[PDB]
C-alpha cells in the first residue's frame, strides 16, 4: 500500500497501488502501471525519490511510501 | 409477484411514443471526427493510454480504469489519434472536459478481439472480470459500471434477477425497438447474469404500452423454463429501480441500502444486451441506440450511433430540423438536459435526442403555493415536497433534509402536478449542490488535516532520530 | 404586633434554605439563554530547486527536491502563505480557483 | 450628562415599544385614554420610588438572595401606593383593579430594578425611572386615544371624575353622532393596535434612518 | 364537577387571551417551540405549587392572625422563595434534568400570573382542593395557549410576511386573531 | 454567610411589615367612612327620606331562604311598622353577574330598581342604567297583584316589559330577578311583608 | 442562466381551481339572490367589488405583481362572505367586512399562501362581534317579481342609507356542488365526511340520551350552514392539513367543535369559530403527522430486511 507521484509540471498524476511487503522501486513501478499511460518514462536516466530524498531503482521501501518520479 | 402496483404516487404524461416507434432501428454513415470524453461513468475519470498521432483500430482501449470503481474508453472506430485535450461536455453548463479527438479513417478494421469458449462453463468471478474489461456502463441514466455491481451481487444471495425493461419516459422509444429486434441476445444476457449472480428466475418487466414488445419477448422466451415477462402499468416512475422493485416482488428497498438486500438486482435491456455483446463475442461498449424525436424532426427514428458521434450529425441524419428548436433536450422531457450546442458529442448515458418546439412546451407563470398537496399526492417516495421547497428556498438546507431531500430521486413528478408553477425540482437539485459542496469542503479538510499530522510526525521523528545518532557519533568521538 | 414573628420566620427560613441549598452549586438575557479560495503557482523557469517551499509547508502540497525539477503542488494548497515568503526568486503565485466542470452547482431561482 | 438617560429613555428603549416588556397592563387597561394616563403616572411613580431606594440600598444586597430582597422592597410600596389610591383616588382605584395592585410584578419595574439601579447612583436612577415611566406613559396614551376615538368616538373622557375636574379641559369630542366600533374596546382590538403601531415605529424608524443618510 | 370546571378554566376562562396575564413571557419565547415547552412544563408546576402555598399561607396564617392586606407581598415573597430555590438546587441535581425546567427561571418567577391566579383564586374563596385545581387549570390553559402560538409564529418564520410586519408586529396581530377565534367559547361554562 | 443571607431577608421583610400597620391605623377609618357613605348614598337613589323614620344601616335582617341563600334585607319602618324593604339581587347576565337592587315596599309596590354593578356590553346595554336611559324606571308602580306571572318576561318572550335593541338577555336577567325578589318578599311575609 | 426540468406540465392553473369553485357556488347562489330579492344582489356585488378593489390596493402597496389578481382568489373570499351575510344588510357592512378579511387577514401576511386563518370566517367572527345589532337581524325571504318584495329604488333604499321548501331547496344546490368538486379531485372528502359523520353521531346519540331536550337537534341538523362549511369553507387548502389523518383529525374537531358551540354555546354561528380554532390548529397537526416515506418506518429509521 503506497503512491506512485509522477511530477510533470503540465499533468502531475498521482496513483495508489498495494504492493507486496519487502518490495522495491522497480516491481512497485512496473506492477503500478505508470509506464504504459506515459510511454516517455524512463526508469534509469530520469530521477527517483522516495517524500524528497534520492532513492536507487532495487531499495526495500516501507508502508506508506510515496515514489516520486521527475526530472 | 403477482403484481402489487399500488406505487403511492406517479403520473400520467402524454407519451408521444407513436411518432418515433414505426421505423426500424436505422445507422449513421461514420463521421469524420468523433470527441471521446474520458470520464463517460461515475465513479473516477480513466487515464489516457495511447498519445497523439498514434493509429488505432475499432476496440482498442484508449484509457484504461485507475481504480475498481471506472471503466475503460474503448475506441469506436478506426483511425488517428489527434488531441488528447479538452473537448466539450453533454452538460447544461457548457463547460469543457478532458478527453481523446479520434479522426475516423473510414476504413473500419475490427481488432483481433479475444473471444470466449463455452461461456456457460466458468466460475462467475472470470465472467465479471470479461465484464470489467468491456466498458459495460449501465446504459439506463444512473452510468454506473456493471461489474462492481455485478461483484457485489456475487457476495450476497440473489433470488431473482430484474431486467428493467420499462421504459416510461415519454418521447423514448429506444427500448421498445431493441426488445422488438434484440429479443434473442436479450434473453441469452439474462441467462448469462443469471448464471454468473446464483438465482432462481429472471423476472423481465415491460410496460403495458409496448404490446409488440411483450409479444416479441414472449415469442423469444418460451422454452426456456424459469424465464418470466411481466407486464407492469403505464405509470411514469415505474422504470425507476427502487419502484419497480416494489411493484414485483412487493417489498421496499431499506434507505441508504442497496437493492441487494431485498436479493434482487435491476439491469437495463439495454445493458443487458452489452453484457451478452462483451461475454459471447468479446465486442465492447462502442455503440448504443439513441432516440431522435420532438416536433422539429423532420424524420423521428431510432439509431444505432457510435460513442461521441456529434449530436449535429445525428440531427443531419434525421432528415434536418424542419422550424426553430425552442429547446433540445438529451434524454426525455422529465430527466433533460439543456444541450448548450450541436457540436457536443453522444456520451454512453446519452438517451434522447429531443427537439421540442414551442407548441409541446407548457408556458409557466409561477406563483406562491396554495398548499393544495398535490405533492404529496404524487410524489412516488411519500415525502412532502412542498415543506422541501420552503426550507430549501430559506437556505435552511439541514431542515430540508429531515423532511425526505435524502431519499429524494429527482424524478420531476412535483412540478409535473403544481396549479401554482413553481421549480421544485430546480430548488432540489439546488440544495443538494450545496450540501454536495459542503461535503466535499469537509472532507477536504479532514484529509489535509490528517496529511499534515502525518507528515509533521515523520519529520519530527526523523529528526530526532538524527540528532540522537549525531549524539551518539560525538560521544564516541 | 406577634406578626413580625410569622414574617421573620418565613423569611429566615426561605433564606437558611437558599443558603444551605447554595452547597449544592433579566428577562430579555435570560431568554436568549433559553433560545475566497487560495491556491499557489510555480512557473516552469523562475524555480532553481532551492527546496524552502517543501521545507517549510505544513501540507504535503509541493513535490520534487533537489535542483532544476520544477517543483510543483497539488489539490492540498489552502493558500496559508508558507511558500511565498520562504522562496528567495518569489515564484509562488498564488491565484484563486478557477471555475470547472466539477466546481459546477445549480443557481438559486430569482424571485417569485 | 445626566439628562442624556432621560432622552434615551422614552424612544430608543421604551419599555412596551422596544424591551417587550410590561404589556400585560398595556392591553388590559387601555380602553379609555384617562385610564392610561392614570396608570402610567402611578407606575412612573412607583418607579422612582423603588429605583430610588433600590440605589440607595444598592451596596447591601447580598448576591444569591437578590430577588425576593427587591420584590420585597417592591411589594410593600406598591402597597402603600395601593394604600393611597383606596383613600383618595378612589374612582381611579375602582376602574384599573387588579392592575393597580399588579405593578410588584410588571417586569419592566422589575428589569429596570435588576438591570440599572443595582450599579448606577441614585441621581440616574431616578432619572431613568421617570423617564421610562414618561415612555411607558406615551404608549399607554397612544393607544388608549386610538382604541377610544375607534370604540366610541371621543377623546379623553370622565376627565373630571377619574383625574380630578380640573383636568376639564381636556374632554374633545372628534367624530360626533356616532355609535363606534365594539371590536376595539374589546381584547382582540389591543393585540392589533399595538401591532400595528410596533410596525408603524419600524417604518419611521427607517424613514429617519434613510434621511439621516 | 371538577372537569367542568378545569375545562372552563383552560378554554372559557383562559390565562392569556381573556385574562391578560402572563404575556411578556409569553410574547417572547414563543419564537421556537422547545423553550416554549419547557416553559410551560415550569410554569405549570410552580403555578400549581404556588397556588397550594399560597392558600395554605391564607387560611392558616395571615387570617387567623387576622392581618390581610399583606397579601400582595408575603404571597410573592413565599414564591420567589420557592421558585429559585427549586431552580437553584435543579442546577446542580441531576444535570440532565437542567436542560428542559432549569434554565428558564427568572421569566417565571415574576409573570404576572403566579400571583394573578392566587389572588383571583382568594378572591372568590376556593378551598385547598378547589385552588391547587385552579392553579393547574391556569397552568394547562397558559401550556396549550403557548404551544399553538409558538407552532404558529414557527410556521410565519418561513412565511413571506412584508419587512415592516415580519417579527413581533405579526405576533401581536396572530395573537389578536387568536383571541377572537377564542371568543366563540364564551357561555359555555 | 448563609446566616445573614437570610437575616437580611429577615429584616427586609418585617421593616416592610411594620411600615404597614401605620398606614392601616391612619387609613382604616377614612376607608370605612367612605364605604359606608357609599352604601347610604345607593340607598338614597331607591327611596326618599319620607319613608323611613329610623336609620335603615342599623336593624339589618339575615333571612335564610331556598333559591336566593341569604339576603341581606333593610328595613323602612316609621313609628314601629314596617313600610318598605331594600335588598339586593344576583343574577347571571351576558357578561357576567349582576347586582341590583329593589325597595319594595309593605304591600308589594317597587318604589324603584337600580342596578350596582354588571358586565355587559358598552354602547349596547348600558340603557339599564338610570343616568342614561328610563327603562329601569319601568318597575314603579308594578306589584304581585296587577301583573301575574305572564307578564314577568322580556316581550320576546312573550311580556310587557321592552327589550333594547340588540339584546333579549340583560332586560331578561333584571326583570327575572325583580320578580324573584317579589316572590322571595311573598314568601316570607309578617317580617318583610307586614 | 440555464433551465431546469421538467419540461411537462398537466396543464394546471391556480385561476381554473378558484373559478372552478365560483363555478359550482353558482347554483345556490342564484337561488340564495332570487329568494331574497334586489338588497342581496347589492349586497353581494357590493361586497365582491369591494373585496376585489382593496385587494388591488393591496398588491399596488406591497409591489407584487398586477396578475396575482386574476387568480380569483380575492372574489372568492368576497363571495364565501357576501352569501354568508344577513341577507337585507347595510353596505358598510360589506365593505368593511371585506376590509378586514382582505387586507388584516390576507395581505397582512404576505399574500395568498402565506395566511395561518380563513380570511372570509375571519370578517364573519369581526362583523358579528363588532357590529351585533346589525349581524343579528335576520330578514325574511322576499322573491324576485313576487308582487311583495320591494321594488329597484326601494331597495336602493334599504341596502345604501338607513330607510326601515325553502330552506331545503338552496341546501341541496350546496351538496350537488360540493358532490361535483370532490368528483373533479379540486377537494378532499375527508374534512365533509369526517365533519357530517362527527356531527351526526354526537347528536344522534345526544337525541338517544335526552329525547326531550336533545330532540331539537335531529331535525333542524344541518342549520346554520353546515353543508356550506363542511364542503366550501373547511376545505380551504392554505389552512387545512397536507396529509389524510391529518384531514381526518381535522373534520372530526371541527365537526365537535360545531356542535358544541351550537349546542351548549351562546351563538348559532358556530361554523366560523370552529373553523377558526382548527386553523389554529393546523400547524401542529401538520408536523406531527407527516407521511411515511420509502423504506422508513412511522418513526423515521431505515427499515430493515
Ligand atoms: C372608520 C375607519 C375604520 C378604520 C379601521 C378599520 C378596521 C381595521 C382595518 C385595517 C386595514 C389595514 C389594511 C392594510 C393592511 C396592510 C396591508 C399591507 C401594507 C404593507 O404591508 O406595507 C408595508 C407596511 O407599511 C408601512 O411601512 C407603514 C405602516 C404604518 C402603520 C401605521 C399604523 C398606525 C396605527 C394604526 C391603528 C389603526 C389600525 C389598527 C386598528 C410596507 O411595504 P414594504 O416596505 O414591505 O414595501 C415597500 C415597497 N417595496
Ligand atoms: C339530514 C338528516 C337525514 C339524513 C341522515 C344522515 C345524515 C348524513 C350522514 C352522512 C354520512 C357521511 C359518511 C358516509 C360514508 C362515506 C361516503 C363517501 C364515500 C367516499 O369516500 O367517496 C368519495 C366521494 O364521495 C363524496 O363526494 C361524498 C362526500 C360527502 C357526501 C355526504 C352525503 C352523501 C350523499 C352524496 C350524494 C348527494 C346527492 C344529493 C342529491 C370519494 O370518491 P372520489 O371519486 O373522490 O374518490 C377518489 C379518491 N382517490
Ligand atoms: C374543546 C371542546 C370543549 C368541550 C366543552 C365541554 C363542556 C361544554 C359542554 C357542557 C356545557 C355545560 O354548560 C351548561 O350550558 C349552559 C349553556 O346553555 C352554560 O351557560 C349558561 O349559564 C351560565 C351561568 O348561568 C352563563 O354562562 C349563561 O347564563 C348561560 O350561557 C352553563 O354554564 C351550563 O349549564
Ligand atoms: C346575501 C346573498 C346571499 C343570500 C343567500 C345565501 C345562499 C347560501 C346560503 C348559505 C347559508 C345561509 O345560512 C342559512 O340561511 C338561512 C336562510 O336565511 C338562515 O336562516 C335564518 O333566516 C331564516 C328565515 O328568517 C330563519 O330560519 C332564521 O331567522 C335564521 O335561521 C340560516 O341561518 C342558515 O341555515
Ligand atoms: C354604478 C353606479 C354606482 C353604483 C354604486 C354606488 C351606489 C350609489 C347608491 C346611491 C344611493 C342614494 O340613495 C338612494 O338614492 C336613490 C336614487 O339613487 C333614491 O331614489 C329616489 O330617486 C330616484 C331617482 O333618482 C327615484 O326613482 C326613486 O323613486 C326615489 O326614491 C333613494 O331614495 C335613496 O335612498
Ligand atoms: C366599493 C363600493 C362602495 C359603495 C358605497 C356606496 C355608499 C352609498 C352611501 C353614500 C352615503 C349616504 O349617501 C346618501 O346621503 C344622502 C344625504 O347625504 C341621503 O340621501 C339623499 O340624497 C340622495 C342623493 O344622493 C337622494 O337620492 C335621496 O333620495 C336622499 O335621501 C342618504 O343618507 C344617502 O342616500
Ligand atoms: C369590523 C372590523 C372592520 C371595521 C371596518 C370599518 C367598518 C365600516 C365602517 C363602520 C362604520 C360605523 O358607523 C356606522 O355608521 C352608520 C351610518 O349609517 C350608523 O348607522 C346609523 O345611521 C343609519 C342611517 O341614518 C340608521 O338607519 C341606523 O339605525 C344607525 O345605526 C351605524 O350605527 C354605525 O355603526
Ligand atoms: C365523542 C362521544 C360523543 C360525546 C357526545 C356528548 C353528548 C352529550 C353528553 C351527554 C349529555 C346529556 O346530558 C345529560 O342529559 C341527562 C338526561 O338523562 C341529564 O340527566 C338528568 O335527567 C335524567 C332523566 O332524564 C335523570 O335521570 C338524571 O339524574 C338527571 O341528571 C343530565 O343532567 C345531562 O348531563
Ligand atoms: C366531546 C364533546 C363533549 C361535550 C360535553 C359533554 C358533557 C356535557 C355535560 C353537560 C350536559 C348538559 O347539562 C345540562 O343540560 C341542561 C338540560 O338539562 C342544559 O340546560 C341549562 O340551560 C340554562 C342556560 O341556557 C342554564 O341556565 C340551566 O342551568 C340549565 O337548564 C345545560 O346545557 C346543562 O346545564
Ligand atoms: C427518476 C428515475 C427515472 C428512471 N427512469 C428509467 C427509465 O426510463 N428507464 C430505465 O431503464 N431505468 C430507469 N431508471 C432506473 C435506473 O436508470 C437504472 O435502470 C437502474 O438504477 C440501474 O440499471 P443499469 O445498471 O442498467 O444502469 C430510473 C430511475 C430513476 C430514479
Ligand atoms: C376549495 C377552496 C375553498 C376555499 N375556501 C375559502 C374560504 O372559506 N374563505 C376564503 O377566504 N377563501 C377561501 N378559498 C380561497 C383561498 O383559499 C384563500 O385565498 C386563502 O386564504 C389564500 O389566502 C378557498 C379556495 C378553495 C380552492
Ligand atoms: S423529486 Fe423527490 S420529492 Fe419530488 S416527486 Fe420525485 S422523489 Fe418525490
Ligand atoms: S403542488 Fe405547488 S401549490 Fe400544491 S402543495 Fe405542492 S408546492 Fe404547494
Ligand atoms: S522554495 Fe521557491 S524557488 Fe525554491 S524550489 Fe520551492 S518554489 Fe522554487
Ligand atoms: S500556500 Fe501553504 S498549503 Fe498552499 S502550497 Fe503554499 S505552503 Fe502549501
Ligand atoms: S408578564 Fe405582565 S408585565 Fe410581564
Amino acid at each position: 500500500r503506497v503512491s506512485v507521484v509522477y511530477a510533470d509540471p503540465a499533468k502531475p498524476l498521482q496513483l495508489s497501488c498495494k504492493v507486496e511487503d519487502g518490495c522495491s522501486v522497480e516491481q512497485a513501478i512496473q506492477q503500478s502501471g505508470v509506464l504504459r499511460c506515459c510511454p516517455d518514462i524512463d526508469l534509469k536516466k530520469q530521477k527517483v525519490g522516495v517524500f524528497g530524498k534520492f532513492v536507487k531503482l532495487d531499495s526495500p521501501l516501507k508502508d506508506g511510501d510515496r515514489i516520486e518520479i521527475y526530472q | 409477484y403477482f403484481n402489487l402496483s399500488s406505487i403511492r404516487g406517479g403520473v400520467h404524461p402524454a407519451a408521444h411514443k407513436d411518432l418515433s416507434a414505426a421505423l426500424p432501428i436505422g445507422s449513421l454513415p461514420l463521421p469524420p471526427r468523433l470527441y471521446l470524453p474520458l470520464r463517460q461513468h461515475a465513479g473516477a475519470e480513466a487515464l489516457p493510454m495511447v498519445a497523439v498521432g498514434d493509429k488505432v483500430l475499432k476496440g482498442q482501449l484508449l484509457a484504461f480504469p485507475p481504480t475498481e470503481v471506472s471503466a475503460p474508453v474503448h475506441a469506436p472506430t478506426s483511425g488517428r489519434i489527434v488531441a488528447i485535450g479538452p473537448v466539450p461536455a453533454p452538460h447544461p453548463s457548457g463547460l469543457t472536459t478532458t478527453g481523446i479527438v479520434l479522426e475516423s479513417d473510414g476504413e473500419d478494421r475490427w481488432i483481433d478481439l479475444d473471444v470466449s469458449t463455452d461461456p456457460f462453463a466458468e466460475d462467475p468471478l472470470v465472467l465479471a472480470d470479461r465484464v470489467a474489461k468491456a466498458g459495460i456502463v449501465g446504459l439506463g441514466g444512473a452510468i454506473f459500471p456493471a461489474a462492481v455491481k455485478l461483484k457485489q451481487g456475487t457476495r450476497h444471495e440473489i433470488k431473482t434477477v430484474l431486467v428493467n425493461g420499462s421504459e416510461c419516459e415519454p418521447y423514448l422509444t429506444c427500448d421498445d425497438r431493441i426488445m422488438r429486434e434484440r429479443a434473442e441476445a436479450i434473453v441469452d444476457g439474462a441467462r448469462l447474469i443469471q448464471h454468473i449472480l446464483r438465482a432462481y428466475s429472471v423476472v423481465i418487466a415491460i410496460e403495458d404500452n409496448k404490446p409488440e414488445a411483450l409479444a416479441a419477448m414472449r415469442a423469444a422466451a418460451e422454452h426456456f423454463g424459469a424465464i418470466e415477462v411481466m407486464a407492469v402499468p403505464a405509470l411514469y416512475p415505474m422504470g425507476s429501480a427502487k419502484q419497480l422493485i416494489q411493484a414485483v416482488t412487493g417489498r421496499e428497498v431499506p434507505a441508504g441500502g442497496r437493492s441487494t438486500d431485498v436479493g434482487v438486482l435491476v439491469h437495463n435491456a439495454g445493458t443487458v444486451y452489452a453484457i451478452q455483446q462483451a461475454l459471447r463475442f468479446g465486442r465492447p461498449l462502442i455503440s448504443r441506440v439513441v432516440t431522435v424525436s420532438g416536433a422539429c424532426v423532420k424524420t423521428p427514428q431510432n439509431l444505432d450511433v457510435l460513442i461521441g458521434t456529434p449530436v449535429q450529425a445525428l440531427i443531419d441524419a434525421c432528415g434536418g430540423l424542419s422550424g426553430d428548436p425552442q429547446q433540445l433536450l438529451l434524454g426525455g422531457p422529465m430527466m433533460g438536459a439543456v444541450l448548450p450546442s450541436t457540436e457536443v458529442p453522444v456520451i454512453k448515458g446519452a438517451t434522447g435526442l429531443l427537439a421540442l418546439a414551442r407548441h409541446e412546451l407548457p408556458n409557466k407563470d409561477p406563483a406562491p403555493c396554495i398548499r393544495c398537496a398535490s405533492c404529496v399526492d404524487a410524489c412516488p417516495m411519500g415525502l412532502t415536497p412542498l415543506d422541501m421547497a420552503l426550507y430549501a428556498r430559506a437556505d435552511d438546507y439541514d431542515g430540508a433534509s429531515e423532511y425526505g431531500l435524502r431519499d429524494c430521486i429527482l424524478c420531476g413528478c412535483c412540478s409535473y402536478v403544481c396549479p401554482s408553477h413553481i421549480p421544485l425540482v430546480h430548488y432540489f437539485q439546488y440544495a443538494k449542490g450545496q450540501q454536495d459542496e459542503r461535503r466535499s469542503a469537509a472532507r477536504k479538510s479532514d484529509y489535509i488535516k490528517r496529511q499534515t499530522e502525518v507528515r509533521a510526525a515523520r519529520l519530527a521523528e526523523e529528526e530526532a532520530a538524527k540528532a540522537a545518532a549525531k549524539a551518539a557519533k560525538e560521544a564516541a568521538k | 404586633i406577634e406578626a413580625t414573628l410569622a414574617l421573620t420566620v418565613m423569611g429566615v427560613l426561605l433564606g437558611c434554605g437558599l443558603g444551605l441549598a447554595a452547597r449544592k452549586f433579566g428577562v430579555g438575557l435570560a431568554e436568549k439563554l433559553a433560545a475566497a479560495p487560495m491556491l499557489a503557482r510555480v512557473e516552469a523557469s523562475q524555480c532553481i530547486g532551492c527546496t524552502r517551499c517543501y521545507r517549510a509547508c505544513p501540507t504535503d502540497a509541493i513535490v520534487g527536491a533537489s535542483g532544476q525539477v520544477h517543483v510543483v503542488l497539488e489539490d492540498a494548497c489552502t493558500g496559508c502563505g508558507k511558500c511565498r515568503d520562504a522562496c528567495p526568486e518569489d515564484c509562488v503565485l498564488l491565484i484563486p480557483q478557477e471555475q470547472t466542470l466539477d466546481t459546477w452547482r445549480w443557481d438559486k431561482p430569482a424571485a417569485a | 450628562v445626566p439628562w442624556q438617560y432621560f432622552t434615551s429613555a422614552l424612544w430608543q428603549y421604551n419599555v412596551a415599544l422596544v424591551q417587550m416588556l410590561a404589556l400585560c397592563p398595556t392591553l388590559a387597561v387601555t380602553t379609555t385614554a384617562t385610564n392610561g394616563l392614570g396608570m402610567g403616572l402611578a407606575t412612573t411613580l412607583v418607579l422612582v420610588m423603588t429605583n430610588a431606594l433600590i440605589s440607595s440600598m444598592r451596596h447591601t444586597i447580598s448576591p444569591e438572595v437578590r430577588n425576593p430582597v427587591m420584590i420585597g422592597v417592591i411589594a410593600g410600596v406598591v402597597t402603600l401606593t395601593d394604600m393611597a389610591m383606596n383613600a383618595w383616588m378612589h374612582e381611579l382605584y375602582k376602574v384599573l383593579g387588579l392592575f393597580i395592585a399588579l405593578i410588584v410584578t410588571n417586569c419592566a419595574v422589575l428589569g429596570r430594578a435588576e438591570s440599572f439601579c443595582l450599579r448606577n447612583p441614585v441621581i440616574p436612577s431616578i432619572l431613568d425611572g421617570a423617564g421610562m415611566g414618561a415612555g411607558f406613559t406615551a404608549v399607554l396614551v397612544v393607544i388608549g386615544g386610538i382604541r377610544e376615538i375607534l370604540g366610541s368616538g371621543t377623546l379623553f373622557s370622565q376627565a373630571s371624575s377619574l383625574l380630578g375636574s380640573h383636568f376639564k379641559w381636556m374632554e374633545i369630542t372628534v367624530i360626533p353622532d356616532f355609535q363606534g366600533i365594539l371590536l376595539a374596546i374589546l381584547p382582540p382590538g389591543a393585540f392589533i393596535v399595538l401591532g400595528f403601531l410596533l410596525a408603524a415605529k419600524r417604518v419611521i424608524d427607517r424613514k429617519r434612518a434613510e434621511r439621516r443618510q | 364537577e371538577y372537569v367542568l370546571f378545569l375545562l372552563g378554566t383552560v378554554l372559557v376562562h383562559n390565562v392569556v387571551l381573556v385574562g391578560f396575564l402572563g404575556l411578556c413571557p409569553f410574547m417572547g419565547v414563543s419564537s421556537k417551540l422547545d423553550p416554549s415547552i419547557g416553559l410551560a412544563v415550569a410554569t405549570t408546576l410552580v403555578m400549581g405549587l404556588g397556588g397550594a402555598s399560597s392558600w395554605l399561607l391564607e387560611h392558616y396564617v395571615l387570617l387567623p392572625l387576622g392581618i390581610g392586606f399583606i397579601r400582595i407581598l408575603a404571597y410573592i415573597v413565599v414564591i420567589a422563595g420557592m421558585v429559585q430555590l427549586i431552580e437553584m438546587i435543579i442546577r446542580k441535581a441531576s444535570p440532565s434534568l437542567y436542560r428542559s425546567l432549569g434554565i428558564y427561571l427568572p421569566l417565571i418567577t415574576t409573570n404576572c400570573a403566579v400571583l394573578g391566579v392566587p389572588l383571583l383564586s382568594v378572591r372568590e374563596g376556593h378551598d385547598l382542593t378547589m385552588a391547587v385545581l385552579f392553579g393547574l387549570g391556569s397552568g394547562l390553559g397558559f401550556s396549550l395557549i403557548m404551544i399553538i402560538f409558538a407552532g404558529l409564529r414557527e410556521r410565519l418564520a418561513l412565511a413571506n410576511v412584508p419587512a415592516a410586519f415580519s417579527g413581533p408586529p405579526i405576533a401581536f396581530v396572530t395573537a389578536g386573531l387568536l383571541a377572537l377565534a377564542f371568543m366563540g367559547f364564551g357561555g359555555l361554562i | 454567610m448563609v446566616a445573614y443571607q437570610g437575616l437580611s431577608l429577615g429584616l427586609v421583610c418585617a421593616v416592610v411589615a411594620l411600615l404597614l400597620l401605620t398606614g392601616n391605623i391612619m387609613t382604616h377609618g377614612t376607608i370605612a367612612e367612605q364605604q359606608m357613605q357609599d352604601r347610604l348614598a345607593t340607598l338614597r337613589e331607591v327611596l326618599p327620606q319620607s319613608l323611613y323614620d329610623n336609620n335603615p344601616l342599623a336593624d339589618s335582617f339575615k333571612v335564610q331562604d331556598a333559591e336566593l341563600g341569604e339576603v341581606e334585607v333593610l328595613p323602612a319602618r316609621l313609628q314601629g311598622k314596617l313600610t318598605a324593604v331594600v335588598f339586593q339581587g344576583r343574577n347571571i347576565g351576558y357578561g357576567g353577574p349582576i347586582e341590583q337592587m329593589m325597595s319594595v315596599d309593605a304591600q308589594g309596590k317597587i318604589l324603584g330598581v337600580r342596578v350596582l354593578t354588571h358586565k355587559e356590553t358598552p354602547g349596547l346595554a348600558d340603557k339599564i342604567e338610570a343616568s342614561r336611559s328610563d327603562w329601569i324606571k319601568v318597575f314603579d308602580g308594578l306589584s304581585l297583584e296587577n301583573t301575574a306571572l305572564d307578564k314577568w318576561k322580556v316581550k320576546k318572550d312573550g311580556g310587557q316589559f321592552d327589550q333594547f335593541a340588540g339584546a333579549t338577555i340583560t332586560p331578561r336577567a333584571v326583570v327575572k330577578t325583580v320578580l324573584q325578589g317579589l316572590q322571595f318578599q311573598a314568601r316570607h311575609a309578617e317580617q318583610l311583608k307586614a | 442562466s440555464v433551465a431546469a426540468g421538467p419540461f411537462a406540465h398537466d396543464r394546471s392553473s391556480v385561476n381554473r381551481i378558484m373559478l372552478d369553485v365560483c363555478l359550482a357556488l353558482t347554483p345556490a347562489t342564484l337561488f340564495g339572490l332570487v329568494m331574497f330579492g334586489w338588497p342581496a344582489i347589492n349586497l353581494w356585488l357590493v361586497t365582491c367589488v369591494s373585496a376585489l378593489a382593496i385587494e388591488a390596493a393591496c398588491l399596488r402597496l406591497l409591489g407584487q405583481p398586477m396578475r396575482r389578481l386574476l387568480d380569483g382568489s380575492a372574489l372568492l373570499t368576497g363571495w364565501l362572505l357576501a352569501i354568508s351575510l344577513p341577507p337585507w344588510a347595510p353596505w358598510w357592512i360589506g365593505v368593511g367586512g371585506s376590509l378586514f378579511a382582505i387586507g388584516i387577514g390576507k395581505q397582512l401576511y404576505g399574500g395568498i399562501g402565506q395566511n395561518p386563518f380563513n380570511p372570509a370566517m375571519l370578517a364573519r367572527v369581526a362583523l358579528l362581534i363588532a357590529f351585533p345589532l346589525q349581524m343579528t337581524t335576520w330578514a325574511l325571504p322576499h322573491p324576485l317579481f313576487s308582487s311583495s318584495a320591494p321594488g329597484f329604488f326601494d331597495s336602493l333604499a334599504i341596502t345604501f342609507a338607513g330607510a326601515p321548501s325553502l330552506g331545503e331547496t338552496s341546501e341541496l344546490l350546496l351538496l350537488v356542488g360540493g358532490v361535483w368538486l370532490v368528483l373533479r379531485r379540486i377537494i378532499h372528502w375527508e374534512i365533509p365526511v369526517a365533519i357530517l359523520a362527527s356531527v351526526f353521531v354526537m347528536a344522534t346519540l345526544a337525541y338517544l340520551i335526552n329525547p326531550e331536550r336533545y330532540a331539537g337537534g335531529l331535525y333542524q341538523l344541518t342549520s346554520g350552514g353546515l353543508i356550506l362549511c363542511a364542503f366550501f369553507i373547511a376545505t380551504d387548502p392554505v389552512t387545512s392539513p397536507i396529509s389524510r389523518v391529518g384531514r381526518l383529525i381535522f373534520g372530526v374537531g371541527c365537526g365537535v367543535l360545531i356542535y358544541v358551540i351550537r349546542t351548549w354555546g351562546s351563538f348559532p354561528e358556530a361554523a366560523a369559530f370552529a373553523v377558526l380554532f382548527m386553523n389554529a390548529l393546523t400547524p401542529l397537526i401538520d408536523r406531527y403527522w407527516r407521511p411515511r416515506a420509502y423504506g422508513r418506518n412511522v418513526r423515521g429509521k431505515p427499515l430493515v430486511a
